[PDB]
């Protein structure tokens, strides 16, 4: 996980926020699959009481 | 007519009362702000204008 955090002062001011007011935090990832052996995963459906 | 006075027997005369009065305040908020290129701080004619 990559977080990226830029609390309120003087790195949020900008000619839209002169003040610098908000702040934010951001947590953005990477994630992928590879699935070898399709053979290997089973599944099953059926239906299940209230 | 409403001095405070006792008689010999003395008895459930003469009861008072009190009050405690509240005061309030608040914090407010003020600001201003203004903008300025470049262009009008380096190539103008007074050198002292910011």
């Amino acid at each position: 996980f990559n977080v990226m955090t830029k609390m309120p002062g003087k790195e949020t001011a900008d000619r839209n926020d002169p003040y610098g007011e908000t702040g934010f935090s951001s947590i953005k990832w990477y994630y992928g699959i590879l699935v070898k052996r399709p053979e290997r995963i089973a599944v099953m459906k059926a239906v299940a009481p209230l | 007519s409403k001095l405070p006075l006792l008689t010999e027997n003395g008895g459930r005369v003469n009861r008072v009362g009190f009050t405690r009065l509240s005061r309030e305040g608040s914090i407010h908020k003020f600001g201003f702000f203004y903008e300025f290129t470049q262009e009008s701080l380096d190539f103008d004619s007074d050198d002292q204008l910011k």
